């Protein structure tokens, strides 16, 4: 479970920056670390939960993004690079 | 050794000695470090390590880090006729390592 | 009815039987009861029906039933009750609690720790020493309700149980409380014809002393029923001897589903108040005829005051008129409580100040091992709060509590402060208002109380320069102020001089002292260290039994025998001693290391009513006025 | 990896190392349990071999009774005993210790800004009690699930220890060994007849440092001690060699307080203002839990029967000054709170460096 | 069944009402019997409280026993089941009660008026049925016999308002006196005053007294009893009655009406109709007299019901005698073991150790023990002494704290603005003249005293703290030591050594006699109408004549200017003051008395008594004093000039000194009981302000 | 437990166990003991019953008191 925030260089001014909640499944485990920007494509749909929201008094569902894939916008080298 | 206030779970913290073992941190504002941090400093280039007993936890962690630390001199400037140890607030066996 | 049960019985009728200890002890306190009842009933206190009963007698008559009560106490201590109820029932019929058991002696493997104290041991007979964290308060349990119906005008009872009153575990039959009778009628409550049972609660955790240094320390519960409430408080070192017994089902029904586990707990049997070093627990010990002759013998002696003091501290040489003055204070004066609520002081404080290494230290943690209550204390190591005392809050009842500090706790008792002279601002007014007024007045946030700190303060310190200095005066070489050493009944300025044949006399007293061994130790074989835990009941080497030096366990029960008994008063011979000294005293052209104040006074009657203990005569006659003068004198000039 | 631990493990034997932050109080688990009838008065045993379920009860007590389905009695004497009938005869049944561990990957290796994560380990027997917080172990265990009561099938993994290695042991009084086989007895039999063996054992203090032959006799005689003796009077003499060394910068001082550290069986090397998150003499906190006072740590007290060696031992607080002074003497920290009144053992030789004052020594 | 079986007890209750009954009409204690003028006195509205007296029980028993009849120990069973007793003697007050002589008006409580329309209801109901039972003639036939039959059988159809909810009085117990048992031979649990820890599980149910310090009141709050309901349905009101802590409210109608009938009426709570009690709960902690060795003082809990409300306030030594009943558990679940309860005390009676000066009144026995003390003569100087018998000197010391305690008079002028009346003196002074003992014993025989240590007090513990009160379920400011001692004396020990927080308090407080609070909890100002008596020591310790006074006094021109008396009291050395003082501490400590056997010294009731009838007294000043006044204080500015350069001075004169020559001026006349100021008080309180600081330092 | 007691019987079946083992083989009435004989035919598959006699017991019982 991965909390996405807006890239502070993208938002308008007086706004807050808007996050939604990303859920990776058995691959998509431990792919993108805190603080890079990252690019999820995926399901946008409702979590369902008991008795909706008491505090709101409104029929309001919370809303999260299961991911299909996720793409990334490393001190290996290889045969080629210990030769050069 | 800190407690989460709403997970309600101990997680122990290296810090960032204990955090930068086998690679380098860099410590900004050398000179108005609080007395804890000086400590801290001081185990991590002389053991290359941290001693901590907290909570239940009495342990060792390896520290081996290099450390390039930045420092404003005294009064906003260097005086080249005062020697270094004058310059900067930091005490002698801190200047030495 | 239960065969074994009653074999059982029968057993322990032969036990008790063959050690009539236990028998004459029962006698004791029945006829202690009925003396009591008696007296009222004419014109008090009742002891509790329970006899200690000592583990290694049982075991010296029946192994077979003394590892029944250590191993499976549950089948065994109910017949050793019930055979000890009938045997008073017996005996009790020429003039109906049923009794019960506690135990003493040696508990082998059972004696354990709560860390020790593992799954392997429920069920089974535990002896577990520990300190006392929490103590719940002492809340009634109903045991039988009695209530009335008017419209018949009949009296009901009903009798309650569960789980914690038996060792054997029964079908639980949940009894509602008896509102209406078999009939529909209303039941009016009988208080005062119900009968409760005061209940307990208290955490044992392990001592600090054999705790691992930098663990989380481990704790245990017991239960205590009605005999066996208020016998501690939190802070004290104690041992428990109960059954450690497991409780309902660990989430094994539906309804409870939880990882708490069985709850476990200690059934107490028998508490005991250990002392320990600089706790709150009084060293107590018995005296018997023998000890009390011998302490006769001793106060006849014209020369008791000088061996009673050289008897101190023999590996100390010198600093004589320090251990006279030790020793008075140990004796600690009289407490006069005046009719209309004022109050003077009995307590002597003893201040030394002087040289590096000159046995202060030394001579404060003897004071701290030889005295019956003393707590040690430094001087930035504890603070204002640290001392006196400090407000927590409750867990159960939310409301704020009090957490003694060293002067509360040694009340009654002796204070043994180092580094005296690094105490900060507050502490010092915090030492003040204890020195001499006796007590603590606290003013918290919505706490105002009065606690007791009747203590004895008895410090080291050192001069600001590190060492005295002679031409210089006194008042910059202590620096402190005026007050605090009118609080010091005896100021020691200590002087580490420099003299070849007291050089001498130093090295040769050293060097003999360090060539000791305890007997059964061989030549190179290394001293073990014994941590000690006394039970609290209700340069020559070979001293033994008052040759020429006098015992440190001896000299403790010759002071707890003066304390108890003799209660001296002045009379005019001493009182014109003690007049004139004072006059002479006060305007005397001698410079002095002490301001003479009022308290110099009263001083010197402590001072002199001391030393009456020391001859035990209940009159404080010219000898001990002239002593007391010239002990004083000593330290002033 | 405690990270690489997968869904591919769940229920298997996986070997994992890391530290450890708590061990809970040992939990008493049933193995065998007789159990009565509430009305029916029939007995029961329950014998449990399985104690690996976390967070629910695997065997519990029989929903209804079980004299009816096991027809015992010829003469089987409708009757219901109704649902849960059963109670646990205490003084006949028999349980093992539990405990709960806690374990997290070890703090040099961590993602920056991110949280150390932590598993919750479950032993039992004779796996209690043989692990200290704090020491960094490679366990040996099952990869199991747990349900509590964030996803709408989401389990929480824990670790069913089947064993514990220590890689390395902390020295202490309850964790040293007093057991000598005959070879070391003959061996050190054998050296103590060298009639150079005060040369031996000063060459082999520091090898590597040129110099202070002097110091590294001190340091010999530190290392023993002299005998301690105790007094029919009550007072003790102590045997423990306290030695201060200052000097110029760069005269290998440090490096001698740690081969002192490195060679004694128990020892602490910290400054004059402790360390970094340890205490210097001793320290007494609120327990966490609890709120209990308890001795939170301290560089005096953990080193008992061992060596301090104090670097910078000139700079340090007031607090710590009386509580060295009264261990340096005493060997006892006396501690008077609020609440907690003690006297603790503080049996260690204290191995002190110092640096003078104005940069070099003045011989003026 | 033998499933609630039945034992034999040797109490039995019809005699022991008869004897109720026999008591209540019969005893005389030497108009009329003393407890039917009670209940007299009650019916006719003029009496809220009925007290039984146990010492009355005993005296009845005791003439039945020399008459030669056999009386139960009625005594005894109070003792021991005090709770059944009440309701014993409310069945036995309301059978025997007489009718009210005055007739109801408007001027008449609500309670009132609902109790007598109540009474009035019941007679109709009976009447009515009465009436209707007549006329429908069963049987058209002994007439008496009839007329019983008709009223049982009426009686036992009706439904009438019980007598529980036609009570206007409430019943107390008052603990029998222990001399009254040491006349008659008789040992009672109840008269020895018993300490927290003496109160065990064995006490439940039983009248007890114990003695101890309030330390905590709750505010006086509605307690239901009982819960009237009316039902619109059926016209019937339906009470249920409330034990607990907690109620749940009645929803539908429970009466006989609407029981048979197919429809249910809905209950609505009537507040105007319901029993309530004025309900507060106290926290008393044992003394630490009776604290034992190293122990922590505990609490016990006190109910307070009925008239007894507000006769407990923190800060009170006080025997408080009630039954010690128990309560269902509170606390955690897990860590009961099975029927474990909680414990309280229902008040019954409230003695106070030290008599409130506010709560004085001028009854018969006050005045020959009052006049006796006038006729013994100088009574000024016969208090001012018997304050510390037993240290030696300081006459005038004790002078001004005899001044201290009786305070001037209080002024109000149409304007506004408020002069206070208290004295504030300040005792600064060589270690060793024993000034501690002093503010013992003042702010000991001061009905409200505080004792308070300097730093033993922070700012928090002086002024105010918010805090939560749960039993009201409120958030309330708790004062500190200026609170506590309102109306009273706050002893403040080593005066120079406080913080600054705790000087502004003190400073404002000797002033405006208010603290004001202005921070992030609350914004206000309260009351503290303190006199403050402080204790100090100079400079260095010791006072030093080669300084000024004013230098080793280090202390600020406001807050020295608002002490009306400062003391110096100095350690001078001398052979023949040393003596004396000697031979007095000695005799103290042999004889644990005052030395002086040629005068009475006054015990503290007494002069506590004399105090309070001295502050009754209201004085005034007539042109002629008013005058001398002025000329002194004209007299006094100028030396004050006139001494300001030099190193003799004390400070600089005041208007403040002013109006302290003219309140010692107004305690001196107190204590003569005149409402007149004379010119030898103005005299006398001139000599005070000298002798206070300049005679002791010239000599 | 408490829920199934106990009671001591005059009974006590190891020594009753033993006099019957006893009288097994020693009982000869006046080839070798009786039973014994028995017991050869019945281990030989001639004889199926075996039958105690309490006349036996008793005279056993009388010569051991004798
Ligand atoms: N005489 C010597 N023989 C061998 N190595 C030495 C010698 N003197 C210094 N060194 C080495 O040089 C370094 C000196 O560090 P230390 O002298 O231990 O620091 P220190 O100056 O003693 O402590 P300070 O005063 O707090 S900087 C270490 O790495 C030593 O191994
Ligand atoms: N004039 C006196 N008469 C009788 N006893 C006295 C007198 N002066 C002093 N004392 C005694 O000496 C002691 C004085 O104690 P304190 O009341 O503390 O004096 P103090 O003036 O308050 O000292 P401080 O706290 O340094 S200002 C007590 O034991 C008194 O009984
Ligand atoms: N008069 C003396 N007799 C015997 N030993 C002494 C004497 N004075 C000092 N010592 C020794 O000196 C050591 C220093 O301790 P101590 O003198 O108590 O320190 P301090 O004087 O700083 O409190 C002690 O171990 C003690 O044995
Ligand atoms: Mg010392
Ligand atoms: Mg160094
Ligand atoms: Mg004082
Ligand atoms: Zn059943
Ligand atoms: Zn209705």
């Amino acid at each position: 479970r991965v909390t996405l925030q807006e890239a502070p260089g993208t938002v308008p001014p007086g706004r807050l920056p808007r996050h939604r909640e990303v859920i990776l499944l058995a691959d998509l485990v431990d792919v993108s670390k805190p603080g890079e920007e990252v690019e999820v494509t995926g399901i946008y749909k409702n979590n369902y939960d008991g008795n909706l929201n008491a505090k709101n008094g409104f029929p309001v569902f919370a809303t999260i993004i299961e991911a299909n894939s996720i793409k990334r916008r490393v001190f290996s080298w290889t045969e080629e690079e210990e030769r050069e | 050794v800190r407690k989460d206030p709403i997970t309600k779970e101990w997680t122990l913290e290296g810090g960032a000695l204990v955090l930068a073992d086998k690679g380098v941190c860099l410590i900004d504002e050398f000179d108005k470090m609080n007395d804890q941090d000086r400590t801290s400093i001081h185990e991590a280039m002389e053991q290359q390590s941290i001693s901590i007993s907290k909570a239940g936890i009495v342990t060792t962690l390896q520290a081996r880090c290099s450390i390039i630390a930045a420092a404003n001199p005294n009064g906003g400037r260097y005086n080249s006729t005062l020697p270094l140890a004058q310059n900067v607030s930091l005490t002698e066996p801190i200047l030495s390592r | 009815p239960d065969a074994v049960f009653g074999d059982r019985v029968r057993r322990f009728q032969e036990f008790l039987d063959t050690f009539t200890s236990y028998r004459d002890s029962v006698r004791s306190i029945q006829v202690y009861n009925s003396n009591n009842a008696a007296n009222y009933n004419d014109d008090l206190n009742i002891l509790p029906h329970r006899i200690i009963i000592s583990l290694d007698d049982l075991r010296e008559f029946d192994r077979s039933f003394w590892s029944g009560i250590l191993v499976e106490p549950a089948y065994f201590i109910p017949p050793a009750e019930k055979a000890l109820t009938d045997l008073a029932d017996s005996m009790d019929d020429v003039p109906r609690h049923p009794w019960k058991l506690s135990f003493k002696g040696s508990f082998g493997a059972h004696a354990l720790s709560p860390r020790t104290l593992t799954a392997q041991h429920l069920n089974k007979l535990v002896s577990v020493e520990g300190i006392v964290t929490k103590t719940s308060l002492v809340r009634p349990k109903l045991i039988r309700s009695v209530h009335y119906a008017a419209k018949t005008g009949r009296f009901h009872y009903r009798d309650y149980t569960d789980a914690t009153t038996t060792l054997t575990t029964r079908i639980p039959t949940p009894a509602i409380y008896p509102t209406e009778d078999t009939e529909g009628n209303k039941l009016t409550t009988e208080y005062g014809y119900s009968t409760f049972i005061d209940h307990q609660r208290i955490t044992v955790q392990e001592m600090p002393e054999m705790a691992p240094a930098g663990q989380l320390p481990r704790s245990i519960d017991v239960i205590l029923d009605d005999d066996l409430v208020d016998k501690t408080k939190p802070g004290d070192r104690v041992n428990v001897v109960g059954v450690f017994k497991s409780l309902g089902a660990g989430g094994m029904n539906q309804s409870n589903s939880t990882l708490i586990g069985f709850k476990t707990l200690i059934l107490g049997n028998t508490v005991y108040p250990l002392h320990a070093r600089s706790t709150g627990v009084a060293a107590r010990q018995m005296l018997t005829d023998f000890d009390i002759r011998n302490i006769n013998k001793l106060s006849k002696k014209k020369d008791i005051f000088d061996i009673l003091s050289q008897s101190l501290a023999p590996s100390i040489y010198g600093h004589d008129h320090i251990k006279k003055a030790i020793l008075l204070m140990l004796m600690g004066g009289v407490e006069k409580n005046l009719e209309n609520g004022s109050h003077l002081r009995g307590d002597i404080n003893i201040l030394m100040v002087g040289d590096p290494s000159t046995a202060k230290s030394q001579l404060l943690r003897f004071v701290l091992n030889t005295a019956s209550l003393a707590i040690a204390t430094t001087g930035r190591g504890s603070s204002g709060v640290g001392l006196t005392a400090a407000v927590t809050t409750d867990r159960e009842t939310g409301e704020r509590r009090l957490e003694a500090g060293a002067m509360v706790l040694a009340d009654r008792g002796v204070v043994c402060i180092d580094e005296f002279d690094k105490m900060t601002d507050v502490d010092r007014v915090a030492i003040h208002e204890v020195m001499e007024q006796q007590t603590v007045t606290i003013a918290k946030a919505g706490i105002h109380t009065t606690l007791n700190a009747r203590c004895s303060v008895i410090a080291a310190a050192n001069p600001v320069f590190g060492q005295y200095d002679v031409n210089r005066d006194p008042h910059q070489n202590i620096a402190l102020p005026d007050s605090l050493l009118s609080r010091f009944d005896l100021l020691f300025v200590v002087t580490d001089d420099i003299n070849e044949i007291r050089d001498r006399s130093i090295s040769e007293h050293v060097l003999r002292t360090h060539r000791y061994l305890p007997p059964g130790y061989l030549e190179g074989e290394p001293v073990r260290e014994r941590l000690n835990l006394s039970l609290a009941v209700g340069g020559n080497y070979n001293g033994t039994e008052i040759p020429k030096l006098v015992t440190i366990p001896f000299l403790r029960k010759y002071v707890q025998y003066a304390k108890e008994r003799v209660i001296p008063q002045l009379t005019q011979e001493a009182i014109n001693v003690i007049v004139k000294n004072y006059t002479d005293l006060r305007n005397d052209d001698n410079t002095k290391k002490s301001p003479i104040t009022a308290r110099t006074l009263e001083t010197l009657i402590r001072l002199a009513t001391a030393h009456a203990k020391v001859r035990l005569s209940k009159t404080v006659n010219k000898v001990d006025a002239k002593v007391a003068a010239n002990l004083l004198r000593f330290a002033l000039l | 990896p405690l990270r690489d631990l997968d869904s591919e493990h769940v229920s298997k034997i996986v070997r994992l190392s890391g530290i450890i932050i708590s061990t809970s109080v040992l939990s008493s688990r049933a193995t065998y349990l007789s159990i009565m009838c509430r009305n029916c008065r029939h007995t029961t045993s329950i014998t449990i071999n399985n104690f690996n379920s976390i967070t629910g009860n695997t065997v519990s007590l029989p929903r209804s009774c079980l004299s009816t389905i096991e027809s015992e009695s010829s003469m089987a004497n409708k009757k219901n005993c109704g649902p849960d009938p059963y109670i646990i005869i205490h003084e006949s049944s028999k349980f093992i210790d539990q405990q709960f561990l806690k374990l997290q990957e070890i703090p040099e290796l961590v993602p920056v800004g991110e949280m150390p994560r932590n598993l919750t380990m479950t032993c039992d027997r004779y796996l209690t009690n043989k692990v200290i917080p704090g020491t960094r172990v490679t366990i040996v265990g099952i990869y199991s699930i747990y349900n509590s009561k964030s996803g709408v099938a989401i389990r929480t993994p824990y670790i069913k220890i089947l064993g514990i290695q220590s890689d390395v042991e902390t020295s202490s009084i309850w964790n040293s060994v007093t057991m000598f086989t005959e070879e070391e007895e003959e061996e050190f039999l054998q050296l103590s007849r060298n009639p150079k063996l005060y040369e031996i054992l000063t060459n082999s203090i520091a090898p590597s440092i040129f110099g202070n032959e002097d110091i590294k006799k001190a340091i010999v005689c530190l290392l023993m001690g002299g005998s301690k003796k105790i007094l029919p009077d009550g007072m003790r003499l102590r045997g423990d060699i306290n030695v201060l060394l200052l000097g110029d910068p760069g005269t290998a001082k440090s490096q001698l307080l740690k081969f002192v550290e490195k060679v004694s069986p128990i020892a602490v090397y910290t400054s004059g203002k402790g360390s970094s998150a340890a205490g210097l003499t001793a320290s007494v906190q609120r327990d966490p839990m609890t709120r209990e006072f308890y001795l939170e740590g301290g560089a005096m007290v953990l080193a008992d029967g061992g060596v301090v060696c104090i670097d910078e031992f000139d700079k340090m607080r007031d607090e710590d000054r009386v509580a060295i002074h009264e261990a340096m003497e005493q060997q006892t920290i006396s501690i008077a709170k609020a609440g907690i009144t003690t006297v603790l053992n503080s049996r260690t030789s204290v191995l002190a460096a110092a640096n003078p004052i104005y940069g070099r020594y003045d011989d003026l | 069944s033998a499933a609630l079986p039945s034992i034999q007890l040797p109490v039995d209750y019809n005699n022991l009402f008869n004897e109720i009954t026999d008591f209540l009409v019969t005893f005389k204690q030497d108009k009329g019997p003393k407890y039917m003028a009670m209940l007299q006195k009650v019916a006719n509205r003029e009496l809220n409280s009925v007290i039984i007296d146990l010492d009355d029980i005993l005296q009845y028993q005791n003439e039945k026993f020399l008459q030669g009849t056999q009386a139960d120990d009625l005594v005894s069973a109070i003792q021991q089941n005090a709770n059944h007793f009440t309701e014993l003697f409310c069945r036995a007050i309301d059978n025997n009660m007489p009718l009210p002589t005055k007739e109801i008006d408007y001027k008449d409580d609500v309670l009132d008026v609902i109790l007598n329309q109540r009474r009035l209801r019941n007679e109709r109901m009976l009447s009515d049925r009465t009436n209707e039972i007549r006329s429908e003639n069963l049987m058209d036939t002994p007439p008496s016999s009839m007329n019983d039959a008709l009223r049982e059988v009426v009686e036992d159809e009706t439904e009438l308002f019980p007598p529980n909810l036609t009570r206007r009085y409430f019943l107390y117990f008052k603990p029998l006196s222990q001399n009254c048992a040491r006349r008659y031979r008789k040992k009672a649990i109840s008269s020895k005053p018993l300490s927290v820890r003496q109160i065990k599980g064995d006490f439940l149910g039983q009248l007890i007294t114990v003695r101890g310090i309030i330390t905590r009141v709750s505010d006086v709050k509605p307690a239901v009893e009982v819960i009237a309901y009316t039902c619109d349905q059926c016209g019937y009101e339906v009470f249920q009655e409330v034990n607990s802590r907690t109620f749940t409210p009645l929803s539908e109608c429970t009466s006989e009406e609407c029981s048979q009938n197919q429809t249910k009426g809905q209950l609505f709570m009537s507040t105007r109709a319901s029993k309530f009690s004025a309900f507060q709960e106290c926290k008393i902690q044992e003394l630490s007299q009776q604290v034992p060795v190293g122990h922590i003082p505990r609490s016990l809990n006190i109910h307070v019901n009925g008239t007894l409300v507000r006769s407990l306030s923190p800060g009170d030594i006080v025997d408080v005698t009630g039954i010690f009943l128990p309560a269902p558990y509170t606390g955690f679940k897990a860590l009961k073991a099975g029927l474990l309860t909680e414990t309280y005390l229902e008040a019954q009676f409230v003695r106070q150790h030290k008599k409130k000066f506010a709560s004085f009144s001028l009854t018969s026995d006050v005045e020959e023990r009052v006049m006796e003390l006038i006729t013994s003569g100088d009574v000024y100087n016969r208090l001012a002494k018997s304050i510390a018998p037993e240290i030696y000197g300081n006459l005038d010391v004790k002078k001004a704290l005899l001044l201290l305690l009786v305070g001037g008079v209080d002024k109000r002028v149409g304007d506004g603005m408020k002069i206070r009346g208290d004295i504030n003196v300040c005792l600064m002074g060589d270690p060793g003249v024993a000034k501690s003992q002093l503010l013992k014993a003042i702010c000991k025989i001061s009905p409200r005293g505080v004792y308070t240590t300097g730093k033993g007090s922070s700012g928090v513990g002086l002024t105010a703290a918010v805090m939560k009160d749960p039993v009201t379920d409120e958030m309330i400011l708790e004062g500190g030591a200026l609170v506590l001692a309102d109306n009273g004396i706050c002893c403040i020990d080593e005066f120079d050594k406080m913080d600054e927080s705790d000087r502004t308090a003190i400073h404002e407080v000797m002033e405006q006699q208010t603290i004001s609070i202005s921070k992030a909890g609350i914004n206000t100002t309260l009351n503290a109408r303190t006199s403050i008596l402080a204790a100090a020591n100079p400079l260095y310790g010791r006072y030093n004549p080669r300084l000024s006074p004013l230098d080793n006094i280090n202390l600020p021109a406001a807050l020295l200017s608002r002490f009306d008396i400062l003391f110096l009291m100095l350690d001078i050395p001398s052979r023949d003051d040393d003596e004396k003082l000697a031979e007095h501490v000695t005799y103290v400590h042999m004889h644990n008395k005052q030395p002086d056997l040629d005068f009475t010294p006054v015990e503290p009731s007494k002069m506590r008594e004399y105090i309070a009838y001295a502050k009754t007294k209201r004085p005034v000043m007539s042109e002629a004093v008013n005058d001398y006044v002025v000329q002194a204080y004209i007299r006094l500015r100028q030396d004050s000039k006139r001494e300001m350069d030099s190193k003799f001075s004390f400070g600089q004169a005041t208007p403040r000194t002013l109006l302290g020559i003219i309140r010692l001026s107004q305690a001196l006349a107190k204590l003569r009981l005149a409402d007149m100021v004379d010119i030898d008080d103005v005299e006398e309180a001139l000599r005070l302000v000298r002798v206070s600081k300049e005679s002791l330092y010239q000599e």
